[PDB]
RNA sequence: GUUUGACCUCAAAUCAGGUAGGAGUACCCGCUGAACUUAAGCAUAUCAAUAAGCGGAGGAAAAGAAACCAACCGGGAUUGCCUUAGUAACGGCGAGUGAAGCGGCAAAAGCUCAAAUUUGAAAUCUGGUACCUUCGGUGCCCGAGUUGUAAUUUGGAGAGGGCAACUUUGGGGCCGUUCCUUGUCUAUGUUCCUUGGAACAGGACGUCAUAGAGGGUGAGAAUCCCGUGUGGCGAGGAGUGCGGUUCUUUGUAAAGUGCCUUCGAAGAGUCGAGUUGUUUGGGAAUGCAGCUCUAAGUGGGUGGUUCCAUCUAAAGCUAAAUAUUGGCGAGAGACCGAUAGCGAACAAGUACAGUGAUGGAAAGAUGAAAAGAACUUUGAAAAGAGAGUGAAAAAGUACGUGAAAUUGUUGAAAGGGAAGGGCAUUUGAUCAGACAUGGUGUUUUGUGCCCUCUGCUCCUUGUGGGUAGGGGAAUCUCGCAU
RNA sequence: CACGGACCAAGGAGUCUAACGUCUAUGCGAGUGUUUGGGUGUAAAACCCAUACGCGUAAUGAAAGUGAACGUAGGUUGGGGCCUCGCAAGAGGUGCACAAUCGACCGAUCCUGAGGAUGGAUUUGAGUAAGAGCAUAGCUGUUGGGACCCGAAAGAUGGUGAAAACCAUCUAGUAGCUGGUUCCUGCCGAAGUUUCCCUCAGGAUAGCAGAAGCUCGUAUCAGUUUUAUGA
RNA sequence: CGUGGAGGUCAGUGACGAAGCCUAGACCGUAAGGUCGGGUCGAACGGCCUCUAGUGCAGAUCUUGGUGGUAGUAGCAAGCGAAACCACAGCCAAGGGAACGGGCUUGGCAGA
RNA sequence: AAACUUUCAACAACGGAUCUCUUGGUUCUCGCAUCGAUGAAGAACGCAGCGAAAUGCGAUACGUAAUGUGAAUUGCAGAAUUCCGUGAAUCAUCGAAUCUUUGAACGCACAUUGCGCCCCUUGGUAUUCCAGGGGGCAUGCCUGUUUGAGCGUCAUU
């Protein structure tokens, strides 16, 4: 508050007073009287540098750098065992990436939609959650942030026929329109590779919402990246039959100590 | 989860709520489920609870024991359950307060007004 | 606050409000046959496409026939007094259908009105009667 | 010092009222059907924008009366002039192409 | 008529009907207006077209339909945001001050007077009174009002008529929708085992989910209770937004449109001029006020290089976009968690202090339930002792956890006018110090996933996996038991 | 000397923001910047985007203008690298950035005077050599904001009291200063001052200690000795 | 290295005792500190990869609260009962350069 | 040696730190417009079987009526209730009531709980008077209404 600290009518003793010469309240018998006000130090004295409500609260960013962010997000869900570090109990899945049929959307029932993810093998991972429901460790307990739990499946739909209020329930299951696509729900905690089930209408609209060699984008002016190597693997370069032959021979790896 | 953007999740809001409720809230607040053999009979989960209708205890140290309802003390969120009591060195009596989810009634005290909102609920007394 | 202290201190209450749903789901009004067909899942733009009906006619800011046919439908589907009828009856019957002696006529023809005005309430005259 | 961190709420709240004056117009477009102007200025004269208000001369042309086309909701100039000709017939096509569009219902 | 009667003016009343004050004040509109402080002392620049004071409003206010901006292939009420831009411009060019048109957007809505005659009829309104379907209607009476109240007109013109074999047409209930307030109904374990005083915990076994937001219940409860989620049934109000349902529509009535004909008035102690102050960063005293004088109608105001462009002052109304530390009511937080957060989580603007204006704290937690310690006993009382309740009083209304300073008691050690510290060690006290037990190589046997007979089943490339029925150790250590 | 320390707990001091830079990282690149807004949304999140605008992309001048190829956008010299020969050691060729040298184009010079033509005189340039920016973030500097925390003599506004006062705000007023400033380890490591702004005050600079980029890794030098050549 | 909170993760720990508090207890880390045993306790909490800040105290004649020495002293015009003040102690001689000896050096000495 | 002083340890004291909690605060956002001469904001005096603040209320006094809910209130004492219903309740709702003395404060007054006036009036024959009950009498200003006044102006055989 602005008014927190001020609202006291404080007064400086003056010189030579043997006593410390911080601000001290006017006024008489109440033991409030003769005490410092006015002071970081002091007791019910005004905090260093109050903190106003003008922060930086907001963070701009490059709008090309946040749309790279996101298809490196989506580039490491079908990766595997980058999901597997992740989290996410990815053990007995058939394939990544993850596809369902079409007719997942349409179905209205939780029961028969965690039906479909428990037949598909998400099984571990939505036991995974819910397992894991703690209570907050802080003063998050009292601030409504009273419970926390893992992250479970993201579920891609191209458009909704009830799948949105079918696995709203579940916890866990986020769902996502491939449109959108949220960073925030693609690497959760800045960590690359949640496990992803999309679906067959989805997986084929994501050609046309980022673009390929063919395709052209649907974002305006929009490119995926290109990489500044060729492999993403080292170790093929320089294990080369290639390499190998314009090389001086090798050492031991430890030096035989001369001396 | 929450949908409608007219009801709180905050914690602070609803402890409020709850321990400055009114009599007439604290009536259907303190609500007792019924027995498996009046659920049966009557086609209804749980009612708000009375003096002159008979109760079995369920949970707690009193596990088992049953009764007729003395009174609701609404203000302690408690009933008084009739021989449920605790004596006292001096050889007097006093009852436990008991709480009405932890209780089952097994005889309803049917009147007028009871039985229209058995009716009410989807019931068939 | 001062005031706002004792109302959370008082037996008297709070004028307690719940309308935050209703700013948001609001219902259509004016025309019944968008009334029915008006998906309030929909947004309001989303729903003027679904019609076919123009949400704006300017050129909008940033970026992006079952109903209309039924408007086209309910697009496919006064005489003169007592005293204006005797009156007229009365120089029909006098002159005939001499126009120019008839407004140059003073007792039947009082307020002075040209030809064209007494021979376009004759015709309607004529249409009613004979 | 302000800050405006109801950028969020008064976009929704604009969104809202939308919303509502598409409830209460039910059939109609929220907005008036405005004219295309030329800009002032040696800087901006080759940019086309929306004017404010058509004219009584380019309403005479397009085949319908002053008074008339506030009620079907053409939003009508009357200080502007009329003193370019490419101006004077994009406005009357514009009006032409736009009552042939409209469907103004009976009062019965 | 030395009466009397019209008016005008001044009165009156405890008559009839009204209304204004005060509180609140965050925002808004006016009025008034410092100083500390900045450039070197301080007259401007500068704090500051601030704070305090004064007056006045509202849900917003104010502003507003051009006497506008422009110089362009022109824009077109106002308000706000982005940008123009820290640009033009001003500033002992320095502390620095600081716009505007254009452009993008938000929201968009326009109109009412005064102006020349209803003159073939003051066509108008107030009030009283009588009724009626009462935010009102009607009849009757009274007053206002010709020193002008109605209709018609506001420059976008407009009016008077004529011609179209022109075109359009009110209002009142009824039941619905809609809006506001309010009530009511709508899923699924109290299933077993362990531990604990208590299960909401661990474990086993299930259901519901458009409900696993939240809160309560003797500890972490989607499934115990209330809610939450999706729906449904209502009650009482508001209402012209419209859907239907009707009842009545009138009078030579009310307009609209195009052509032809005849006319055709727009605000003065104001504009402006000089000057004294105030206002600004304002260079073409900008804006305002005071004082002096004070206009024009093919007019007047404002701008552009000799003309041209642009509006029409001196009258008024008007939503929305915009502001908001107040009020009313919500929803929230990467906020604070009792020396923090408001001064105040509690008998807080209280106790209390000041003649007074004013100043103004401290202080949260027993338990699950008071089960708040009966009863015996020590003392006039103050407190104890037995005894008991509770899971725990090692929780006692001095009450959760109970730190340090500091205090007592007990035990150990040391002490001839200083102690505490570092390096090293002795003595005294004291605590650590394996539910460690094999390993290997042979030999009895007895079993099996071993040999052997017969199979069955999941899948991917041989170098697979799981899993039955018999037999057999006289070969076999292949493993494990003795 | 002096100022601070009776003891203990808790509280307690370089913060936040705007303006302008530094370097590093990221995105894209002659462009770049979604977030004033509009659309959309599981809702202050995320996801899309129109028209504009910001900054940069082509310069030379003072009122008026003009405009960058004699050109492998140059001639030479060097110059990281690369290629040929050589076991090497070397040599030769091509040479990036960059540097040195000779110039040119463009504009501006001193004249010549056909209103300024034309030819000579020379230099000049955040000039062209043939683009490097824009935005976000981090590290941090500068200045203003109360501005690391606490501490001074005040005036003004409005009010209360009274045989010259007090209360409340402006006001967290202004300091040429006083006291205090909160974790560990490692590594590098001074200065005590040159010259005028006059100094007094604050600085303007050089010196000592680094940070990075560029050529080189050498014959680049040294608080030293020696010979040589003078007063 | 540590503290409050945020995202993520450890299907982490936890009434068979979380956090805190002590402890003539043990181990690790040069250290900031971390880990463990024992005792007390009664309900939440921690490691890891990141984020964020009202984040780390011996001092400010610091602020607040508490408690001493002074002291059963002055005092009340056997009982009742402060305050000022307080780094720490208070033997001499001689030397300790510097109008500095009170801690040191060398002596004399010193009994509760 | 004991005592004494000091150090350490154990157990008590003192104090309220730490931890955990939280019907509180702060900040952000959204919606709405709602005080007063019909007497408000504020002050005072009171009111419950037993009450300090708080909260509620005005001699109808922690309430009365109305509507809904359907059977409590509970710190203690004591009443209740026909509980198959006009109905318990410090319940909810709230539209009808009362609404002390004041306060813009409003009969006159100053700081007088005085100083009155008029209307309506039930009782003490009330014709005298006496008492009770009830409503009014402020200022400014507007629209009226009314009794007037004014050599203010005109008319008048």
């Amino acid at each position: 508050s602005e008014k927190a600290g001020h609202q006291t009518s404080a007064e400086s003793w003056g010189t030579g007073r043997a006593v410390a010469r911080i601000p001290r309240v006017g006024g008489g018998g109440t033991g409030r009287s003769g005490q410092g006000a006015f002071g970081n130090m002091c007791r019910g004295g005004r905090m260093f540098a109050p903190t106003k409500t003008w922060r930086k609260w907001n963070v701009k960013v490059n709008h090309n750098e946040k749309r790279y962010a996101t298809a490196s997000a989506i580039a490491a869900t079908a990766v595997a065992s980058l999901v597997l570090a992740r989290g996410h109990r990815v053990e007995k899945i058939p394939e990544i990436p993850l596809v369902v049929s079409t007719d997942l959307e349409s179905i209205q029932k939780t029961k028969e939609a965690v039906a479909a993810l428990k037949a598909v093998g998400a099984h571990s991972d939505l036991l995974k959650v819910l397992k894991s429901k703690k209570l907050r460790a802080g003063k998050g307990k009292y601030r409504n942030r009273r419970w926390t739990q893992r992250r479970g499946p993201l579920v891609v739909y191209a458009e909704d026929n009830g799948i949105v209020k079918a696995l709203r329930n579940v916890p866990g299951v986020e769902t996502a329109n491939v449109a959108s696509l949220n960073l925030l729900q693609l690497a959760p905690g800045a960590h690359l590779g949640r496990f992803v089930i999309w679906t067959e209408a989805a997986f084929t609209k994501l050609d046309q919402v980022w673009g390929s060699e063919t395709v052209a984008s649907s974002k305006v002016g929009y490119t995926l990246p290109s990489h500044i190597i060729s492999t993403s693997d080292v170790t093929r370069i320089i294990n080369s039959s290639e390499i190998q032959s314009a090389i001086r021979p090798a050492g031991q790896a430890t030096q035989k100590r001369t001396h | 989860a929450k949908q409608s953007l007219d009801v709180s999740s905050d914690r602070r809001k609803a402890r409020k709520a709850y321990f400055t409720a009114p009599s007439s809230q604290r009536r259907v607040l303190l609500s007792a489920p019924l027995s498996k053999e009046l659920r049966a009979q009557y086609g209804i989960k749980a009612l708000p609870i009375r003096r002159d209708d008979e109760v079995l205890v369920v949970r707690g140290s009193k596990k088992g024991q049953e009764g007729k309802i003395s009174s609701v003390y609404r203000l302690k969120f408690a009933v008084q359950v009739d021989k449920v009591t605790k004596e006292k060195v001096n050889g007097a009596s006093v009852p436990i307060n008991l709480h009405p989810s932890k209780l089952v009634i097994t005889k309803l005290h049917l009147d007028k007004d009871r039985k229209a909102l058995i009716q009410r609920k989807g019931g068939k007394l | 606050s001062v005031r706002k202290r004792k109302m959370n201190r008082s037996s008297v209450g709070k004028a307690t409000r719940r309308n935050k749903d209703k700013q948001r789901k609001i219902n259509i009004q004016s025309n019944p046959i968008i009334a029915a067909n008006w998906d309030y899942s929909l947004t309001m733009a989303q729903n003027y496409k679904k019609l076919g009906l123009r949400a704006k006619l300017q050129t909008p800011a940033g970026g992006k026939e079952t109903e209309v046919v039924k408007k086209l439908e309910e697009l496919a589907s006064r005489s003169q007094s007592e005293r204006e009828e005797e009156w007229l009856e009365k120089l029909y019957k006098k002159h005939g259908d001499d126009y120019k002696k008839m407004f140059f006529d003073k007792k039947l023809n009082i307020y002075q009105q040209s030809e064209g005005d007494l021979k376009r309430r004759l015709l309607r005259w004529k249409k009613r009667n004979g | 010092v302000k800050v405006h961190f109801d950028q969020a709420g008064k976009k929704v709240s604009r969104r809202n009222a939308r919303a509502t004056r598409a409830a209460k117009i039910a059939p109609r477009p929220l907005d008036l059907l405005r004219p295309v102007v030329r800009a002032p200025t040696v800087k901006y004269n080759r940019k086309v924008r929306a004017g404010r208000g058509f004219t009584l001369a380019e309403v005479k042309a397009a085949g319908l009366t002053a008074a008339y086309a506030r009620t079907i909701g053409i939003a009508v100039d009357h200080r502007r002039q009329n003193r370019n000709q490419e101006i004077f017939d994009a406005n009357v096509q514009r009006l032409k192409e736009y009552q042939s569009k409209i469907i103004v219902f009976p009062r019965n």
